[PDB]
């Protein structure tokens, strides 16, 4: 509970001196309130540790996580963005950053920016079909030709069955 | 690309070094490549010395 | 203890000897620290080996590392860090103690890291060629 991690963290940092010794600790301290919901305190913590480690991915990867459980669509997107721009192998986390765009704006120029980033990760990956399906239905008219360029061109590869052939 | 759908995995706060490896292998496909690519270094160099050890006069 | 209070099922018994050992590992330090650091303080400007050594019997390894870096003695530091756990280092030692032993190369090497060397072998005597005992 809460106050299990509270005793925990007063006595791990009593068993500190420097200030920056307790916030080497910080990244420890934020997920054990993250696995009690106590998600600012997580935020707190981890926030308490970048600002002495500006530089480590999976901190600003859990800060953005964070965010994503506080509703905070760039935020998250900010923190996944700044986790890729700190270990661009998260291929995963470049199609993570899409599949946040997509859900708070279908017009935003960044949101196919990172969809064009995800495809050229992942080709062949209905994933990544369908956050181009959920941009090309937006697009209107000249929205239906790339639609229907992309609906052959990615059959061509492997289908779903069903779906898309009857859409 | 087969399993790429699937993998939300979440870490271990009390992870060891040995863990947080065990988890970067499955995480990190740049890494996974680059040890293939380290592997199959090692196993040209493995295979021109052969049965050749034990001939080493000291 | 602070460590079982933590846990919110009934705690197994091997979990409690467990903590009950961790608990005394750190006891048998603190009742060993305030004699090793005079110990260190007075042999380390003579013999860095009896410091090293008495940090070594106080569970101190990481100052007995610091130290054997300080004092130009590098494997000396290199095999006492990687002493934390494995077996194989104990019975690595434990061979090397033989050979030299054996091949009277015992008398060609301090008495006093023969003594380091039989503590990381877990070896409470060393009998020597020289029929010498450590």
């Amino acid at each position: 509970s809460k106050a299990d991690v509270e005793r925990y963290i007063a006595s791990v940092q009593g068993s500190t001196p420097s200030p920056r010794q307790k916030s080497m600790k910080g990244f420890y301290f934020a997920k054990l309130y993250y696995e009690a919901k106590e998600y600012d305190l997580a935020k707190k913590y981890i926030c308490t540790y970048i600002n002495v480690q500006e530089r480590d991915p999976k901190a600003h990867r859990f800060l953005g996580l964070l965010y994503e459980l506080e509703e905070n669509t760039d935020k998250a997107v900010e923190c996944y963005r700044r986790s890729v721009e700190l270990n661009p192998t998260q291929k995963d986390l470049v199609l993570k950053i899409a599949e946040l765009l997509c859900k708070n704006d279908v017009t935003d120029g960044r949101a196919k920016y990172w969809l064009e980033r995800a495809a050229k990760l992942f080709p062949g990956s209905p994933a990544i079909y369908k956050l181009k399906e959920q941009l090309l239905d937006c697009e209107g008219e000249d929205g239906w030709n790339k639609l229907f360029d992309l609906i052959q061109s990615e059959l061509y590869v492997r289908p779903d069955d069903v779906h898309v052939n009857i859409r | 690309a087969l399993e790429e759908e699937s993998v939300f995995a979440v870490t271990a706060v009390n992870a060891s070094e040995k863990t947080v490896v065990e988890a970067l292998f499955q995480r990190d496909s740049l890494v996974r490549q680059s040890q293939l690519v380290v592997d199959w270094l090692e196993s040209i160099a493995k295979d021109e010395i052969g049965e050749f050890s034990d001939n080493i006069e000291f | 203890l602070k460590e079982l209070d933590s846990q919110l099922n009934e705690p197994r018994e091997y979990i409690q000897i467990l903590e009950r050992r961790r608990a005394f590992s750190r006891w048998l330090s603190c009742t060993a620290t305030p004699q090793i650091e005079e110990e260190v303080s007075l042999t380390q400007k003579n013999s860095p080996v009896e410091a090293v050594f008495s940090y070594l019997t106080g569970k101190r390894i990481s100052e007995a590392c610091s130290l054997a870096q300080q004092s130009g003695d590098h494997r000396l530091a290199l095999l006492l860090s990687q002493f934390v756990g494995s077996q194989s280092v104990r019975e690595l030692l434990t061979m090397q103690l033989v050979d030299w032993h054996q091949l009277q190369a015992d008398s060609f090497i301090q008495d006093e890291r023969l003594r380091i060397f039989a503590l990381l072998a877990g070896k409470p005597v060393w009998q020597l060629s020289e029929k010498k005992q450590i």
